[PDB]
């Protein structure tokens, strides 16, 4: 890809400290401020019911796959103009690989 | 400076000073309140826990809430009519013995 796999022990820390303060990752696993992401992976943005998502992310129809996530997750509202994902982004490539690697096995 | 009250979500009123032009997370920072998570992104509208719910006669007269206030609210936890952020809040003299809730 342009995407490498990473340490999902520490992908794993980054996911508690960077996003569980909106998200679950689990099955069965609640929406919060952000939705549950649990089989986001080949789904499109705008998905997951029982969520209320802004207008910007369910027409920008996004296929998640473990690349255009690193993308998003550079700048999100650079990449979805108008989300109110309320995030500013992580730069390193190295920290998006080790977080991509842990949803990548947490979210199946 | 003024006083605020704030109804915890245990039940306990906290009672506080806070001065004019200061936020409420402000008051809550500097006071030490124990308002669990209250005040999670330092006031930068990237998390919902500064949500407080305020009188009706306080929350009329407050600033214009902002997209960028709303966009957050949207997402909190036990939405009132009378909800804002508190970390957008700042004391002004009419607010002196409010009392504000937190969810
Ligand atoms: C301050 C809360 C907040 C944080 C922190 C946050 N998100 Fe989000 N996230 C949201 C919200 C709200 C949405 C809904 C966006 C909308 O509808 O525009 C969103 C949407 C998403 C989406 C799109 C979901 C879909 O079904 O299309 C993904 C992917 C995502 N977040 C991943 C994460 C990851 C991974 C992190 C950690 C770096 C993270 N977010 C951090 C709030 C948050
Ligand atoms: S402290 Fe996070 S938006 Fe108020």
């Amino acid at each position: 890809t342009e995407f490498k796999a990473g340490s999902a022990k520490k992908g794993a820390t980054l996911f508690k400290t960077r996003c569980l303060q909106c998200h679950t990752v689990e099955k069965g696993g609640p929406h919060k401020c952000g939705p549950n992401l649990h089989g986001i992976f080949g789904r499109h943005s705008g998905q997951a019911e029982g969520y209320s998502y802004t207008d910007a992310n369910i027409k920008k129809n996004v296929l998640w796959d473990e690349n255009n996530m690193s993308e998003y997750l550079t700048n999100p509202k650079k990449y979805i103009p108008g989300t109110k994902m309320a995030f500013g982004g992580l730069k390193k490539e190295k920290d998006r690989n080790d977080l991509i690697t842990y949803l990548k096995k947490a979210t199946e | 400076k003024i006083t605020v009250h704030f109804i915890n979500r245990d039940g306990e009123t906290l009672t506080t000073k806070g001065k004019i032009g200061d936020s409420l997370l402000d008051v809550v920072v500097q006071n030490n309140l124990d308002i669990d998570g209250f005040g999670a992104c330092e006031g930068t509208l990237a998390c919902s826990t500064c949500h407080l719910i305020f009188e009706q006669h306080i929350f009329e007269k407050l600033e214009a809430i902002t997209d960028e206030e709303n966009d957050m609210l949207d997402c909190a936890y036990g939405l009132t009519d009378r909800s804002r952020l508190g970390c957008q809040i700042s004391l002004t003299k009419a607010m002196d013995n409010m009392t504000v809730r937190v969810p």
